[PDB]
């Protein structure tokens, strides 16, 4: 992890989380559960969707490409024509595999960053009203019910 | 009370590669590479391909006796030659600028065949009934190209002939013809009387003269003589004139061509089928929205970019760590 | 942003700041105003100017490139020539647009990283002498005159 | 007392795209794509271009009667053909390896035109005053090419002519000539007596023999006959010899070529103006320091790399968040 | 630096460290010295090794590639052939340099990130039992002995 | 007590560039750009290269009197021409489709030379002992190509000759021959008696007729006459027939060709050495596992991708800040 979050200080993922990519768990007096941060999750969906389409927009469409015959006295043009077809083929094959390799690295880092930023957002809200237990978990000092938890999620935990 | 921050995980087994690490399991991804086809030659734009079968383009345009099945076809989505397209020029000889003509047909989507020089009215002074050979058989009996007419001396006489056609089809007209070369001076005389015949062909831009080259070359299909084939595209409104004192294998049928780029000629052994597609390859039709395909570099229609890749998967989700 | 700073925990920019990309506001009892952080601004200006020169460097200037004529019996080589011309045009158009897209993304993240490092720097200095208000603002405990403020800027502060 | 860390922001409306987001407004950015030109054909390397106008290269080199304006031009920075460049070979025929000649001209900056075979003294035994035709008129009357000399029999006699030229110029010499082909053997004798004439041309590297092809081709510019044009580049010190018994359209003016490289022929109807530039396209001159341009693929001189992009802007500043 | 660690808050490197890329110094009562962190150094070695390997893979070997001759009347195809040779030569020169130029950038940032994460890891591992001095150093409180320093390194530690 | 977190450093001077900064010194790095070669022409696959030295493909295949050294060579890993390979056709003339023949040879790794038409036994009715010329000397005396036989009349008579050869070698047979063109009709009759001679050549795919073209061309190597060189690749099982009444420079030796994928012809002045390699260039061989080389674009065997770059160093370690 380039940002230390995913598979970093937050060792594993939650199969229990099924509303988005990033979220909170919470263990209040009223009961536990999971909840996805729609804000960061959607923004991620939009970005990745854009990426996928940007990749596709670049790689043109192939229309009609047919061969050419050559007679026994046109061996040079024939090889020239092959050098041209093999050349562009290799180039485009390179471009496509390379772009995908590079964007796959970016994408995983992108997610890592978002998880990280989310942790810092939550942390910057709770300040000292809760301590960092590690594993991205925040143990509260003052009892926080579901109504309270919810406020932390939508970033309106507005409480001294 | 506790509030943790975590990320999604699932039962996905999808894996992608990255610069730093390979075979990374992920939660979500999309395959950009299409590798499936129906293994059939289908219609494009509701139009069937021209299946040349056991015939090649030469055999098609000249009207080789073995290609009668193609006689009534005049429009196609693309032309298909198979590995066994061997029936072409049944009478041995050089087919001049043959590859160029194939290149030309690649952007022809249909045509109107018409008897440019009717056989029964165009040559009062020459024999039109004996231009057959064992080299171009049909039903076991000697025959000849359907679109050409082998003219010979009539009652020991081959007067200078002169024929002209003026193209009023409103489009390009492909005109094919041949020049026969007997193996012997005796054959030359038996066929055309005139020991020193010649053939002349001219239009506004075309201009060539042919002289018989008498000689015995190795027999091909029983023939020691040779027959060379020629063609030209007569422009709308232009005129083509044939002059000869022997050796002319006159045009009988010609083609008024309709241009339609976006078409082509492919080599496939895949079978034609009652089916439709937006994308066609020599192996079969592709039906997908992915940007890449590794089926075949030759394409006709709307198709994904051909690539040599075996795998192209883009990660969209994140490193899947269920730690179950 | 990838680093959470720009358009992140520092919601917006300062039309007020006008002598650098990264700067300080500061509101001392003496007054207010905006001050750009040279160290940074300059640094980023060198990296960016270098990135731009590099992009231009990679692209080879075009020299005399004209068409070729072919007769009516050279449709194959004519088409080969066109395939070649169209082939390279599509490749270079791909490289140009792709490089610009990848670098843009990087540039904005470069800036995000710069603003973030600046904060963490001003923060590592003040330590106990002030508190993190958010929005990149630090409220001083022991007061701080224009002489003290500047001291933070040029990273000379010092006073655990 | 408070201290805040922040970033710049302005009133810029400039936007750039990224992988993850489209149309992002930023503080500062640079446009790398040039899209402007003066819509004019200017001079490169301080020399004006050769405006063929109504004529094409053939007309210019052969000296078509309607191209006398070009007779004085002997230096140019590039050649310009227009949508109306039709005055070429007025007498109908084939210009052999015409495209190759045009290609050779690509790096020719100028030439030294000379009268390789002076008309008034090179052919003592042949008529040099009757080589005119209605296919190549001038001021209503019949004329011919300025650079070629159509020789015909003198007093019912056409002796075997032999004329040679030694390339003394220290550089390549472009030699052009033609071979006439009358429509009937009558014309053949009216023009050259000899029924079995031939034209022979040879140098150290060139060697070809031409034979008249009497035939009535469809009339073009009123002619049933044909005239084929040929050329060769005589190397410094080499010698070219012409031998003929008829049908020779002898060279009159030849061209000692000077190479200057990096040029060519463009087709454009844009106007030529008293103006300078480093980059010229068929649409107009370019004055830019940008790395790319979407003006035109055809370029002459030093130009920005042509690309098919509509927009190409790099972000230098940051995401503009004025939050006003 | 993109992650503010290397050449950032941890100026200079340790020529004394010679068993890894990322390590700790440690100055105990029993003595001082150096110790590299396998976990990190090894993990990076792998990634970087996979990177270089990935790059070599993408670049295709060059088999027999010989020129063609043309007579004095084949200048058009000769030039076509040349246009093709130069075309692909430039495209690949562009691809090679650009990929290396970009991967070098990513590589350094990768390291910078690795240090930063090592710090942050040690940081939260200690917390109260030591204070942040700077330059990536932590000054304990309960005089961390050798066996103690190791506990921090091997990640155990775990002391309230 | 204190515990610090830091990063490695050493005495490395390695430098690499990045988009943002240049000359960045790093601790570890790998060079990906090969720039070393042993400056020697080595052998691939354990087989030596064919050094033509002062001869070129033409002189070698035809058997120029100055290429006798090559006579025993029948296998090679690649062909090498020096900047002194000037010995080709000693008797002036055109070598038809010469560049194509060279392209053909590029995929030939060896052949079997055999006397297709034995000098003593093939031409009973023609002179086989006078086909020499001062243009193709050897030891000061007049000579001729070792693989061609210049036939002339026998006792003031040149009968129509007819000789055929059936290709039973099971592979392509390269047959070469020539047609001579005397400078004058006196020479024509003096060498071949017949004033109107012709040469005919035919196989199942080849069919051409040649006529003598008498004319005095500028002397090249003291010859005003010319001689054209022809070749063809007779397919396994096919037959080639030569018929002539004069002017035929008959095949004497032919070559059964063995196709060998990957190989070519190069121009180098580097020395052939008792060395071995997997990658060969005109400058010398390469022994490297690096992805790139900037030595030469022309390659033979397993080689690194050629590129123009001057430096291709990839950083592996981190920025080096020893600060001592
Ligand atoms: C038109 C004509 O005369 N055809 C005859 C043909 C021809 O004479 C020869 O092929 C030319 O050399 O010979 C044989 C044949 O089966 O081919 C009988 C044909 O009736
Ligand atoms: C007119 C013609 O070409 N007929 C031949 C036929 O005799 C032969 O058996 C077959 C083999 O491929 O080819 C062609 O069909
Ligand atoms: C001299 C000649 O070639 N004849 C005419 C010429 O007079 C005319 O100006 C031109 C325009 O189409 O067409 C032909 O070139
Ligand atoms: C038959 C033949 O070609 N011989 C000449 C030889 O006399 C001459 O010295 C050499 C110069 O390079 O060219 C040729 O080899």
């Amino acid at each position: 992890g380039l940002f230390g979050a995913i598979a970093g200080f937050i060792e594993g993922g939650w199969t229990g989380l099924i509303d988005g990519w990033y979220g909170y768990h919470h263990q209040n007096e009223q009961g536990s559960g999971y909840a996805a941060d729609q804000k960061s999750t959607q923004n991620a969906i939009d970005g990745i969707t854009n990426k996928v389409n940007s990749v596709i927009e670049k790689m043109n469409t192939q229309f009609t490409a047919v061969g050419k015959e050559f007679n026994n006295l046109e061996r040079r043009i024939k090889n020239l024509n092959k050098k041209v077809d093999d050349g562009f083929l290799d180039v485009w094959t390179y471009n496509a595999e390379l772009l995908v390799l590079l964007e796959n690295e970016r994408t995983l880092d992108f997610h890592d960053s978002n998880v990280k930023n989310l942790y810092e957002k939550a942390r910057s809200q709770l300040r000292n009203n809760a301590k960092e237990i590690g594993n991205g978990c925040f143990e509260f000092y003052h009892k926080c019910d579901d109504a309270c938890m919810e406020s932390v999620r939508n970033g309106t935990y507005d409480y001294p | 009370d506790t509030l943790c921050i975590g990320y999604h995980a699932n039962n996905s087994t999808d894996t992608v590669d990255t610069v730093l690490e390979k075979n990374v399991t992920v939660t979500h991804s999309v395959n950009l590479l299409e590798d499936s086809h129906n293994g059939k030659l289908c219609r494009l734009g509701g139009i069937a391909p021209l299946q040349l079968g056991k015939c090649n383009i030469a055999g098609w345009l000249l009207g080789n006796p073995e290609c009668d099945l193609l006689l009534t076809v005049s429009s196609w989505s693309y032309i298909v030659e198979t590995s066994n397209s061997d029936n072409g020029t049944c009478y041995p000889g050089d087919f001049i600028d043959y590859e160029e003509l194939r290149e030309q047909l690649s952007s022809v989507s249909s045509f109107e065949k018409f008897e440019i020089f009717p056989k029964t009215s165009s040559w009062p002074n020459h024999e039109t009934t004996r231009g057959v050979t064992a080299a171009c058989p049909y039903a076991g009996a000697s025959s000849f190209y359907r679109n050409l007419l082998w003219l010979v001396k009539k009652g020991n006489s081959y007067p200078k002939l002169s024929k002209s056609y003026v193209n009023n089809k409103g489009k390009e007209v492909l005109v094919l013809w041949g020049v026969h070369h007997p193996p012997t001076s005796t054959d030359q005389q038996s066929l055309y009387q005139n020991a020193d015949a010649y053939v002349s062909v001219g239009s506004s831009k075309y201009d060539r003269r042919f002289t018989p080259e008498i000689a015995a070359r190795p027999k091909v299909r029983g023939q020691a003589g040779r027959m060379n084939y020629y063609w030209t595209l007569l422009e709308p409104g232009d005129t083509i004139t044939f002059e000869a004192t022997g050796n002319l294998v006159a045009p009988r049928y010609a083609f008024a061509l309709n241009r339609g780029s976006g078409s082509g000629i492919i080599t496939s052994d895949a079978p034609v089928h009652d089916c439709d597609t937006k994308c066609q390859t020599p192996h079969g039709a592709i039906n997908s929205s992915l940007p890449f395909q590794n089926i075949h570099p030759v394409t006709i229609g709307e198709c994904p970019k051909y690539v040599k890749s075996t795998k192209l998967r883009m990660a969209t989700g994140l490193r899947n760590i269920p730690a179950r």
